[PDB]
């Protein structure tokens, strides 16, 4: 007769979405700002376009 | 001086036009002259082979920054005098871009293409296509996507269909344009 009779479903819950937070925190792109152009742009310009923002 | 770098034969083999007295050598030369400089101001290109230059300079921002008006060369150093200097200082600039970095401030170098073959292809087949417009449609009547003359019964669709813009001529030289930042 000891607690952890009854604490199994919870602790494992727990167990689950703190794997789930930790694997987001690295795995998730911390980028902003997606910029896109168009296929008419001369790359060799877009990368000063780039180097501008 | 436009003569040797765009032969009016050149053109009046471009445009189809060497049978057509209406077009004179005087028009021609009207249109191959205000062609020139329509399309080089909107450029800002000299013509002219590596031709120096000497202006004013004022630093922005706090860590230093020198805009040119030029695109000065590759690889000859810009220098720098006047302006506090206690002797004259030498840049070298970086190809294409035309920003450097460290009683008024002054700046020389030379821009331009080193030889006298002047403007590439790009150029000149904007021309080409600015004059072909020029000769053989004149603004009198609104167009349409194939040259056909259309109703619309509201506002014509001619919002342009009458400029340099509409001949594949003013998009070509954008081509070297440089989209600023």
């Amino acid at each position: 007769n000891t607690p952890l009779q009854a604490i199994g479903v919870p602790v494992a819950l727990y167990d689950a979405l703190m794997a789930r937070a930790i694997d987001s925190a690295d795995g998730t792109p911390n980028s902003k700002w997606l910029v896109t152009a168009s296929r008419d742009l001369d790359d060799g310009q877009a990368k000063e376009v780039k180097e501008g923002i | 001086n436009l003569d040797t770098l765009l032969p009016l034969q050149t053109i009046r083999e471009h445009a189809k036009c060497d049978d057509n007295p209406r077009v004179t050598d005087d028009l021609l030369k009207l249109y191959r002259e205000a062609a020139f400089e329509a399309a080089e101001l909107y450029t800002g290109l000299s013509f002219t082979p590596e031709k120096t230059i000497v202006e004013p300079i004022r630093l922005k921002g706090r860590r230093g920054k020198i805009i040119l008006s030029a695109t000065p060369i590759a690889g000859r150093p810009v220098v720098f005098y006047g302006g506090g200097l206690g002797s004259p200082l030498e840049l070298i600039p970086r190809p294409g871009s035309n920003v450097l970095f460290f009683s008024q401030l002054m700046a020389t170098y030379v821009t331009g293409r080193r030889c006298e073959n002047s403007v590439p292809a790009g150029i000149i087949i904007g021309i080409l296509k600015l004059i072909a417009w020029n000769i053989n449609n004149p603004g009198d009547e609104v167009m349409s996507v194939r040259n056909t003359l259309n109703a619309n019964a509201q506002g014509l669709i001619g919002g342009t269909n009458n400029g340099a813009v509409i001949s594949g001529a003013q998009d070509e030289w954008f081509r070297y344009r440089r989209v600023l930042l």
